[PDB]
């Protein structure tokens, strides 16, 4: 596959600036995947040190965004549950 | 232990309390005569696994212990003339449960620390926060009266 980044401006109601880029090309096969190389296979690839692997998980996954309001308390147990109960690095 | 300690911490038996918790953890923790570190070192031994119910559990009371001892330590050091040491423990108050009446009072307390040091513009911060979050904004306006007295803003003082 080859990759296209399309750009368009919003401000100008002329549709004037409809640039692109050809941003490279992705070669792939079972010989490559059979040796991992682009996969993420869990727990051995716990220590995330090529950030594309982090970026892959933040692209693939089902994102869900929330507000938490404690209006007659302050809210700090987060970090314990995160760090202690959930055990976050 | 939590409940016992609440009796001893309602009844000013802090020497016996720290002794109890020294016994609980390793007695190698013999020299940590500060409570505020022993209370944190004290680890509830489960997430309270499928046993009978409770109205409250070890952690939920530890969280009350730490905030209550911090508040008490703070007020004693403040009145005793250490509006330097207060600031540490009065930050440990807000960092852990602070029901908003506990925050209102922690903030008046920090206004008082800074006014006694001669830092009026910091004190004003904490006092405006206490005005906002509180339903009883007597003690902050009192602290403000005393601030404008310290300075000489007698019109501001009188209006406060």
């Amino acid at each position: 596959c080859t990759v296209l980044l399309q750009i368009m401006e919003r401000e100008s109601g002329n549709c004037p600036k409809d640039r692109y880029v050809v941003c490279g090309r992705v070669f792939l096969s079972l010989e490559d995947l059979s040796t991992g190389k682009y996969l993420l296979t869990f727990p051995k690839k716990k220590p995330i040190e090529h950030m594309e692997d982090l970026f892959a998980l933040l692209a693939a996954f089902h994102k869900s965004c929330f507000q938490i309001t404690s209006p007659g308390y302050a809210l700090n147990s987060m970090k314990v549950w995160l760090l202690e109960h959930m055990k976050c690095e | 232990v939590g409940l016992q300690a609440a009796l001893w911490l309602s009844a000013d038996r802090l020497g016996d309390l720290a002794l109890l918790l020294e016994t609980l953890n390793g007695s190698q923790s013999g020299a940590s005569k500060d409570l505020l570190l022993l209370l944190k070192t004290w680890s509830p031994p489960a997430e309270e696994l499928d046993a009978p119910l409770t109205l409250q559990d070890a952690q939920g009371l530890k969280d009350v212990l730490l905030t209550a001892f911090a508040y008490r330590q703070g007020l004693q050091e403040l009145i005793t003339g250490n509006p330097d040491k207060a600031l540490s423990s009065l930050h440990e108050a807000a960092s852990g449960l602070c029901p908003r009446p506990v925050l209102v009072q922690v903030y008046t307390a920090l206004g008082s620390c800074h006014r006694k040091m001669g830092n009026p513009q910091r004190a004003l911060l904490y006092l405006v926060a206490a005005l906002k979050e509180g339903s009883a904004w007597g003690p902050p306006l009192l602290e403000a009266s005393r601030l404008y007295q310290q300075l000489g803003d007698t019109t501001a003082e009188l209006e406060s």
